[PDB]
């Protein structure tokens, strides 16, 4: 299939290490899963793709929430 | 390049994602979350859907074979747009950008 956000690039089965920031924190979400565009930076995934990155995700939200700030 | 009827019949939707056949982009994901849904909860939006939610569907000059269905559904978290796309027997499901 093409991709739904830009329409053009092919989407192919992989692995990719995905940077995320929060809060003015960041980390790379290692061997996410997923249908990745070719041509942009979007992916589709399943369900259980889906709930793995979230809790991700979720584990660095919890660790930059609990972090002193000096 | 836009329709007033879905591409869909919205009982096939809901039949696919009552089956589990269905995956979300990771901005769709990412989306949801901010809005207080997971993927589950998206599922259970999309089973929400009425006729009456139903907004338009679009397709494009990139790929102008494939459609994408947009609905509005009010939610008490707010009012979404959801865009859906049927390819092979899995909804693929996404938010306007
Ligand atoms: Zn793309």
């Amino acid at each position: 299939m093409k991709c739904p956000v830009c329409h053009q690039g092919e989407m192919v089965s992989g692995i990719k290490d995905i940077p995320y920031t929060f809060r003015g924190r960041k980390t790379v979400l290692k061997g996410i899963h997923g249908l990745y565009c070719v041509h942009c930076e979007e992916s589709i995934m399943n369900k259980e793709e889906s709930d793995a990155f979230m809790a991700q995700v979720k584990a660095f939200r919890a660790s930059v929430n609990a972090e002193t700030v000096a | 390049m836009e329709k007033r009827t879905p591409h869909t019949r919205l009982s096939q939707v809901k039949k696919l994602v009552n089956a589990g056949q269905v995956r979300t982009t990771r901005s769709a994901l990412l989306n949801a979350d901010e809005l207080g849904l997971d993927f589950d909860g998206m599922c259970n939006v999309i089973i929400g859907l009425s006729e009456s939610d139903f907004y338009k569907s679009m397709t494009t000059y990139s790929d102008h074979t494939i459609w994408q269905d947009v609905y509005r559904p009010r939610l008490v978290t707010g009012q979404v747009y959801l865009k859906i796309t049927v390819i092979h027997d899995v909804l693929i499901v996404s938010f306007k950008e």
